[PDB]
Parts: C-alpha cells; structure tokens; sequence
C-alpha cells in the first residue's frame, strides 16, 4: 500500500519534523500539492533533528513524506492517529537497509498549530 | 553501517 | 483514564521532543523511575521544539510526561502507536485552557533508536 | 478531554461493533447528530459481540459513544487511526469499575464500507 | 514493510473479528506460532462479521493475519494503537484489487479479554 | 469484480 | 494490452 | 491568551 | 546480469534494427559511447520493423540497447553470437508486461556490413 | 554440415527478415515444408533490408533458407539461439565470394511473434 | 527474466558438466520436473570439473540450474545454442561476488548423447 | 566456411573440455597460433570426458580445434555466444560417420576462468 | 574473494 | 468480579 | 556403428 | 565485385 501520503484539511498550517538514526545521510523531502516544500538532509545515530518546520497544507492538503539516502529511495511506514477528536499526528518511518528497525529517518507531522 | 554488514558476513 | 504514561522496554534508549503552541510558557517533565529524568521549558505559538533529548526508559521501562504551565497541571491525552511491529511512538496532547486544542505542549517519544 | 467523539465524512455509512468483557451488562449507544441511532446491550466475560450493525453519520458526520453499566456512565478512552490515508477506525475502551483494564465494553467503528 | 504480524505478551487471551465488505469471498487465516489457530470465510458487502474467535497468544506472543482471495494473497496494512497504556488494538485492512479502499477484509484484534 | 481479469477474458 | 488503462477509461 | 479573563477583569 | 551491452570492434560500422510485437508503442533507444545514436519508436502486433540504421560504434565499442514503453524500462534479454568467426548477432529481447514472451521490442545487431 | 535449416513449432507464425552487404544482387529463398514461402531480392552494401515479412512455419515446422547471387548458390552459415528459454533467433549468413565475411546476405529468423 | 531453465526434448539423454572458478566453494543442483535429480559441489579457481554426469530429461523435459554458494543464491545467466539445427548446448554461468565475471560457476548442458 | 577457428583476448587463459559419444575413439587437437599446444584421446558413447585442461591463447589469442578419428578429419560445426557481453563460450561439434549427431567429439572452450 | 571486498572498503 | 464470584475464586 | 563398414568391405 | 569473367573477355 502507499505510505508516506495524508490529507490535511486545507490551508492549515501543519509542523514536519525529521530524526536520524543511520549510519546513511538521510534526505527527507516533503512535497504539498505534488511540489516539493521543505527537503531536510542531515546523519545521526543518535536521533538528531535533522529539520523542523512550520508548512502551509494549501489548496489540496495533500502532504507527502519521502526519504531517500545516496539517491535510493527507502522504505515507508505511515499512519495518522487523532487524539480526543481534534489533534492530529502522521507518522512516518524509513527503513535504508536490512535491518529493519525503520527509524533511519523518522518524520512526525502534527497539527493544528498555534 | 556498510562496515559492519560485510563484517557480519565474514565472520 | 491515566494519561501520559508508557511502558517502554526496559533500559532502553529513546527520544523524546517537545513542541509548544500557547500563549503560556510550557514546563515538560519526563518522569523515569518515577523521577525527573527532564525537564524542558519554553514558550512558542509557532511549534517550536522547545527540548528534545534522549532519554534512558530505566529498570522497569515507565516513562511518564507530565506538562504544567505556572505550576499548573495541564490535562493530557495520549496514545501508543506501533508500525510494522517495530517502530513505537508514544505520543502526548495537552491543555493549558479552554479552547481545547490539546496542542499547548506537544510531547512525541520514539524508540527504537540508532 | 472529551472521549468517545468522532468526525466523520456526512452521510456516510460507517460499521459499529460492540464486544463484552466484564461481569456486569453492558449498555452501548451511538449517538448521530446527538440522537441515539443506535444501543446494544449485552454480556460476557469472553469477548461476545453483543451488537454489530451498520448506521449512518448523519448531517454532521458528528458520532459518539457512550457506555453504560447499571445506569452509571463508564470512563471511556479513544482514538482514531487512519491506515493508507483512507482506511478509519475509531477505537473506544471503557471502565465500569477499579482494575482499569478499559475493556469491559469495546467499540470499533470503521469505514469506508463496501 | 511486513505487514499484519503483531507480538502479543506471550500465554494472553486476545479476540479477532473480520468483516468483509467486497464482491470476492474473503478467507483470513490467523496464525499462532506460525501455525493456523482460525480460519474465517465469507462474503459480504455491508460489513458483516465474517467470523469472531477468541485464542491464546501462547509462548511465542506472534500473531499473524493473512487474507486472501480465491487463493490469491491480499495486500495489507496494519497498525498497533495502545490506549491508556494497556487497551490494545491490532489493526489491519486488506485490498483484493484495484480501488484501495483496504476494507475488503477487515480485522480486529484486541486484548486484553475478560 | 475483478474487472481487470473479465477484461482480459474477454479482449 | 495494459488493461489497468482501458479499465480506468472505463468506470 | 487569557484575553477573556482580562476582560472580565476590566469590564 | 546487466543486458543489452556489447562491445564491438571499435570504428566499427554495424547495423540495429528493432521489431515490435506488443499493443504498447515501443521506444528504442541506441547509445554508442553511452550517448543516444538513434532512437526508434513505433507500434505493431505483426513484428513490423520500427526502426533499422547503419551507425558507427565509435573508438570504444560499447553498445547498449535500452528499450521502454511509456517512460517505463521493460525488462531485457541478449546474448551475442559469433559464426565462422567472422559474423557477429547481437540479440535484444524485451518484456513490457506479465506474459513472458519477451518478443515485445525485439532488437538486432549485426556486423560487419559492406 | 548442413545450413539454414531450423525446425519451428508447427503451424507458428515466425517473422522472416534479409539484409544485403553486396555488390551483387541477392536471391533470397524461404522454404516452408520443403517448398518455397517467399523470395526476396536486392543490392545493397549498407545493409539495407531486401525483404522483411511474416510467414507460417506450417505443418512440419521445417523451415529453410537458400541464397544465391545470379545463380549460384552461396555458402552458409547458421545457428538457433534461444532466450530466456522462449525467445527464439534462427540466424544466417552467406558468402558470395572470397573475402568471406559472410554477410553477403544475412537472414534473421524470430520468434514467438505478437 | 527467468535464467537456468531449458526445455529438452521429451526422454532424452543429456550431460551436465560444472566447472568452478571463485574462491567460493559452488553447489550446482540440476532439477529435472522440477526434482533434484544431481548436486555437484566443489571449489577451484582454475576451471576444474567439480562434477559431470548424464541424466534423463523425462517425460517434461523440464532442466533447470541452481547454483548457490554458501546458502546464498548466485545471479544466473544463461542461453541456448543449436548447432546444424540437432546439436544442443544449454549454457549458464553465474556470479557469487561483485566482479561479475560470471564464470564461479560454469554449467554446461549437452545433447543428444551416444 | 571454416569451423573450429577462434579469436580470444590475447594472453588469457581458457578451458578446454572435450567429451565423447562414439564407437570410435575420437582424437581432439586444440592449436594455439597454428601450434598444437593439447591433444586429447578417448572412446565414450556416455558423453565421458576425454581430456579437460587449461591453457592461454598466447599473443596471438588464436585457438582452433581439430578432431580425427582413425586418422580421418571429422566435420566440425562451431559458434562463439558471450552472455551478459563477459562470459564466453566456443563450441564445436563434430560428425565421424553418417548419422549427422554432430557428438561425437564435443568441444568446449570457455573464458575467463579464475 | 572473501576478504578482498573488505579490504577495499578499509582502503 | 461480583464478592460472590470473587470468593468462589479465592475459595 | 562399425557393422555397415564391415559388411561394405566384405561383400 | 564479380570482374574475372569480363576481365577474361578483356583479354
Ligand atoms: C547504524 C546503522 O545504519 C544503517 C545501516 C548501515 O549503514 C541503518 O539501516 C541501521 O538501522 C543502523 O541505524
Ligand atoms: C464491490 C467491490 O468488490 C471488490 C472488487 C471486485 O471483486 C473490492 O476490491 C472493492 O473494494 C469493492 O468492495
Ligand atoms: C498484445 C500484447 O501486448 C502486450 C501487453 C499489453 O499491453 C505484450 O506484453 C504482450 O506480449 C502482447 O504482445
Ligand atoms: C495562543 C493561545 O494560548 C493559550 C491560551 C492563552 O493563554 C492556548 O491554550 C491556546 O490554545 C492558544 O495556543
Ligand atoms: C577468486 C574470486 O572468487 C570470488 C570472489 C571472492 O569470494 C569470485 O566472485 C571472483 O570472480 C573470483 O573468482
Ligand atoms: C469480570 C470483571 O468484571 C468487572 C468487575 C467485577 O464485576 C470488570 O470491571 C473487570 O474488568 C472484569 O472484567
Ligand atoms: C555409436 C555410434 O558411433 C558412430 C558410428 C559407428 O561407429 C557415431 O557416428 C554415431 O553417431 C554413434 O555415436
Ligand atoms: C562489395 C563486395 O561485394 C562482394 C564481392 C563482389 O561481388 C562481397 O562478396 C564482398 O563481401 C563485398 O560486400
Ligand atoms: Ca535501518
Ligand atoms: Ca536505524
Ligand atoms: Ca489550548
Ligand atoms: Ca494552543
Ligand atoms: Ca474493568
Ligand atoms: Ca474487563
Ligand atoms: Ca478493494
Ligand atoms: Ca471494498
Ligand atoms: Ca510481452
Ligand atoms: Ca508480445
Ligand atoms: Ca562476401
Ligand atoms: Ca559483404
Ligand atoms: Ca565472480
Ligand atoms: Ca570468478
Ligand atoms: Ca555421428
Ligand atoms: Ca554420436
């Protein structure tokens, strides 16, 4: 299944923020609308940030998470959990190699802000 | 780590 | 129901970060063994990380996040997520009001690490 | 904060399936638009489903649970868990006495149907 | 990433339900230790329960949803969501073809019973 | 319906 | 003949 | 931002 | 194995000529030098030939055949064949689907001319 | 031994192609169960197809090539290559004279075609 | 595409020969209908024979050829060569390492026989 | 044409194999730069390996084989096929009699080795 | 060879 | 758990 | 086989 | 080329 993609409400303003744990330079790119908005890049075992970030849902809400790392794309797992019927967390974890721990890049969204 | 994946390997 | 509290994997290492969207200034305590093991303290209605770290879950692996703004508890809400039986987030909402958008401090804890 | 409440898509179909695990008889209502569309009452201490139909959201997609056990509200926790950007469960637990295993009426709502 | 395999605390009672919401006839099978425990068929297109079993986790703690049609393996998605640190849902959804609603098998997991 | 394979059936 | 296509046109 | 407790103060 | 290379006798004049055998329109392209020398494109269930040309094979040799439809790579097999030592085959084949006929562009080099 | 004989499945379509690198005029003679198919003629020294077609290998599947240039018959040489265990090539060359470089004429045979 | 699979006539006699050149130790299983009917193993790096034998093609005539070096599968390559429209050779070569000279292991089949 | 004949990368060492499948006792003589450089001897209608050895093609790269049998030269038929353009096979068959099997002697040259 | 690739990724 | 059925347990 | 050449030689 | 034959006649 596709993982990696939410739908936001509309023109809401929404946080990103990426953690390291690989020996690889992890990319993050995070595409709005189909366009990339905000592309972090940083290495960490140690789960650094490596980026966060306050981005605007626009028009379509459509959020899209993508790692990669030397150019090779991970791969993702994803949910979105609601808490009490209003705060809202996307979840992404990236896998870079075998072991299979999926942290290599973790990227949290939440909303609303403010 | 590349390093520790071939090593693992080896041995 | 009891909120904020996790049972992690003993002694084990994992991140916890802290985001803030209030008018107030928010204190995160992260409790192991009971005990402080944290604090971070700041002020942003604009998500800004105000502490991250990692932390160690201790010999039962209980880690409990308390958030209070002025000395004053704020009601929290949580939930435990788990992807591919691997990848854990516990995750922490929190009111500071009135207006119920349980955003105020914003407390995500990951593990594994690495 | 307030537990039990979902925003669902309007008019829309959406499954509830209640399950039992508790000595005392479990009474469950759905509201939509603040009007009970559906209860279901039952018991078991081994997981029956005491009642599973399909309902519709309504003018608001507003849903809320409640439960009940010899007339007295049972402390309810929730969350909402969206898989693939398109698969929903709206997840409630609930506590009719002291051991706090919130499970003595379980309710999981879903959808899309079909 | 794997998806539908879940580690329960080991010799735990939990309930599985399935519903079907699809044309093709659904077959789940659920796995314990890597061996069947249950197997559910059925066909519906309005969420009905296909089948609702309760078994033990036994020494191994591994459970395993598989589901498939006519034979042929369905793509699934799955999730773990804890609430209030000890109501547990595995969650997972299943596509037999090429709409990707993920509902046409539908199962439930929770623990703990009783 | 498993469109897909009656299309190929019958094309 | 790539009836993941036809089938789309279709519906 | 507690403007509706200030208010209730001033006025 | 990497597939579709060939080294030829450098300086080389050689002949490519492509047949297609698939509803989807095939694209032939043929580098010399790892640069793009021709580029063929056509569609036929009937092995009707999309492209044939006399091209040099330059001061290296190297010959690579890539074939793809609609932007997407097929899959390729070759081989090379040599008879009385003198007269060289250079053998594409290529799958854009699930049948395995592996007929869908089929590519033919042959030197020497003249 | 003998040259430019192949056995083909019965009653298959094979597709039937000759090149020309010449002074003279080739004469190229297909054969399908002993009796001739198709015939193609033509002068070039750059390769140029004189003939391309589709033929039925008919109820022996023998099929066979002749060359001649004004006559007299040339000298062949041969080979079946198979790929991938299902992609066919039925090659020939001809030498017209003394330089031989075989490639007076050269016939190409494929197959499975569509 | 698939590799190390040939279809021979049906109840024929044929020879498979493996030569090893690679430090690691090569195991050749030969399934004939898709059962072990030889296994060679040996280690060279000088092209030695590590096993030669006539078998049977059966009823299916269905050869193929594994080739694994401890445990893990090496990438195959393979083809099929008819001399003078009877004489057969099958061919594979394999790669258990990175130079890819797919040669570790050198499979040759060959008939008829007597 | 001439068979038998062989081009190979100057200085490289090859194998030679030859197997047997005759009543009479074939003579394999492998020339490198017009110079006998192996011969091989054996009777064998089981495909039994007559003489296998490993030899370099000098600076010339020039291989060619011949096969006698009771002094008489045998008809050799032969092709050079490179798979994955690197692994190289040349193959020669040869005919003692009037059958036309093309056994009775089979030749195999393969490179690189090591 | 076993160890070759690592020494090429020690030096 | 009801007394009676608790007492039925510890019993 | 070496009957045929035999037999050619003899008769 | 084929020229022996009118080279012949040439001559
Ligand atoms: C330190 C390691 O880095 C990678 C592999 C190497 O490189 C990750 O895939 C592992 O999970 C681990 O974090
Ligand atoms: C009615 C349809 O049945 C299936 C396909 C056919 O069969 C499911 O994949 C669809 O989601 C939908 O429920
Ligand atoms: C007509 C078909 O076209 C393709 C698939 C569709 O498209 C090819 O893959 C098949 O081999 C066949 O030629
Ligand atoms: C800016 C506001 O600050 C607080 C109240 C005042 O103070 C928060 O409770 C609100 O959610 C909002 O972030
Ligand atoms: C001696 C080497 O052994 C291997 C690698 C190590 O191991 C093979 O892959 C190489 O081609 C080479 O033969
Ligand atoms: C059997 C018990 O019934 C209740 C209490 C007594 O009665 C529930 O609260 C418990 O969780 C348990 O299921
Ligand atoms: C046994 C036979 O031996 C020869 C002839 C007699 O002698 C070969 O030519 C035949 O192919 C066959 O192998
Ligand atoms: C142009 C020449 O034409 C022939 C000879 C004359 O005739 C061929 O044999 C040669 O190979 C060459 O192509
Ligand atoms: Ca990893
Ligand atoms: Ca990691
Ligand atoms: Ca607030
Ligand atoms: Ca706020
Ligand atoms: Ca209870
Ligand atoms: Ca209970
Ligand atoms: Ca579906
Ligand atoms: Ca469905
Ligand atoms: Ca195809
Ligand atoms: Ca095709
Ligand atoms: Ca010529
Ligand atoms: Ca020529
Ligand atoms: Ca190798
Ligand atoms: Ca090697
Ligand atoms: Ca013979
Ligand atoms: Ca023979």
């Amino acid at each position: 299944a596709t993982q990696g993609v939410f739908t936001l409400p509309a023109n809401t303003r929404f946080g990103v923020t990426a953690f390291a744990n690989s020996s690889g330079t992890q990319t993050v790119n995070v595409l709005v609308n189909n366009e990339t908005a905000a592309t972090f890049s940083g290495q960490s075992t140690n789960n650094a940030v490596i980026g966060t970030q306050v981005l605007n849902s626009g028009s379509s809400g459509k959020v899209q998470v993508q790692v990669s790392v030397n150019g090779r794309p991970s791969d993702l797992v994803s949910a979105q959990v609601i808490l009490t019927n209003e705060l809202n967390f996307a979840l992404v974890g990236s896998e870079d190699g075998t072991d299979n721990d999926y942290n290599d890049a973790v990227v949290v969204i939440n909303w609303p802000l403010g | 780590k590349k390093l520790l994946k071939l090593l693992k390997l080896l041995l």
